[PDB]
């Protein structure tokens, strides 16, 4: 209801699945725990839940790709520990699992031309032992204990995360010579960049003279959509700026 | 409280506005070619 | 228990540094020279 | 019998040559465990520890062929410690690794 000035976006990552360093829509941070009933939320930076600029829906889920924003289909979102483990309901920026002990916890799905986004991270944990034995699934009699567990609803009690505006991006597939002068070629958003060999030009596709591209900087900005204050990409202007927006799943005593 | 055992956080009344911490922040020198920002610190105190 | 903040690193090219302190408990402000970041588009600034 | 490609597997049955393809490709240790590139008579896998190492893939008319050997391995621990997948900060090591050419 407030998800309509965020986006998806792309960051650094630990391994890619392959062991190596790639760039990938789907990175993990955050997978606290501090539930007892031993189910865990992990914290994901694409976005689940709403389809397309804007409407509510409960089988698209929203990427980013480059520049643009792109779907995919919910029923192949899988995650693992060490052996398979199922997704118990989910909106938002959040996905929240039960999973057997390991030492790794990976989440992934399918894009869109039928290709896979992994990421591996590392996390430890155990089954909390509440009561004096060791099972892993209830019986059918015995004493009930107090325990705690996470809510499925939607209205909060007042605790938020950060929010902030994006900063500039470079790019290379703009520039190109034309055997001598140069010329930045615009396909539709507005750019203001640099050589030394520099204004804000919107909308207008100009050739600027008698430089070779080893010289000439260019970025796009973003100012209309807001983004998560993350610590993989860099800031802003060196002012403190900020905003806010809710997190869902409080918790209670059962 | 010295770093790592019991009473690492303290607080008097719990609402808010008075801390105490020492657990040893340290700042590093980042990666060759990379962005993120690296961090060392003795673990928590509370659930060791 | 507690919990670290570590919000969002700043980054500004051919021109050098400065930064503030302020009252929160446990801040800490560092300051590094010569860094070359490459970032996901390409190369970021240049004033290498 | 002769072009190449990237999505056709070729086996054999009786005295013929059948097709199937190649995306329904699995392998199993003791969970999943992905495949990262592959030609000719050889596949190569990244697989966490156990005792069997099973290959499987769909024939013609939807039935399945399966294999189980025995085999047994760890994580070689390289470095001082015992992780499972790599973290984004620290020293670089020498290692040995295969390469994807022909």
């Amino acid at each position: 209801n407030a998800y309509k000035l965020t986006r998806p976006y792309v960051a650094y990552c630990a391994d890619c699945g392959m062991g190596h360093s790639c760039h990938s829509p789907a990175m993990i941070e955050n997978v606290q725990a501090d539930a007892t009933d031993g189910t865990l939320k992990i914290q994901f930076a694409s976005q689940i839940g709403l389809t397309k600029t804007d409407t509510h829906d409960h089988t698209k889920i929203r990427y980013a790709e480059g520049h643009d924003i792109a779907e995919a289909a919910r029923s192949t979102l899988k995650v693992h520990s060490s052996s398979e483990c199922a997704v118990t309901g989910t909106m938002g920026h959040f996905i929240l699992a039960k999973c057997p002990p390991g030492e790794v916890i990976s989440v992934s799905f399918v894009d869109s031309k039928n290709e896979q986004r992994t990421c591996r991270i590392a996390y430890h944990h155990e089954q909390r032992l509440i009561g004096r034995e060791r099972f892993t699934v209830r019986p059918h009699h015995g004493i009930e204990l107090p325990c705690t567990t996470y809510q499925l609803t939607t209205a909060e009690t007042s605790e938020e995360i950060d929010m902030h505006m994006p900063p500039d991006i470079p790019d290379r597939t703009i520039l190109s010579q034309q055997s001598g002068n140069v010329k930045i070629t615009v396909n539709g958003r507005t750019v203001k960049y640099s050589c030394s060999c520099p204004s804000g030009t919107t909308t207008t596709d100009k050739t600027i003279n008698s430089c070779t591209v080893d010289k000439c900087q260019a970025y796009v900005t973003s100012h209309t959509k807001w983004q998560f204050n993350s610590p993989f990409v860099p800031r802003a202007e060196q002012a403190e700026r900020k905003g806010k927006v809710h997190i869902p799943f409080p918790l209670i005593n059962t | 409280g010295q770093p790592g055992r019991f009473g690492d956080i303290q607080s008097r009344t719990l609402d808010s506005k008075d801390l105490y911490a020492n657990t040893g922040l340290k700042l590093a020198r980042p990666a060759a070619g990379n962005i993120h920002v690296p961090y060392t610190q003795t673990p928590s105190g509370f659930k060791t | 228990d507690y919990k670290t903040k570590v919000p969002s690193p700043y980054v500004k090219c051919c021109g050098t540094a400065e930064c503030r302190t302020q009252d929160k408990p446990e801040y800490k402000c560092a300051v590094f020279t010569g860094v070359y970041p490459f970032m996901w588009g390409g190369a970021y600034c240049f004033c290498d």
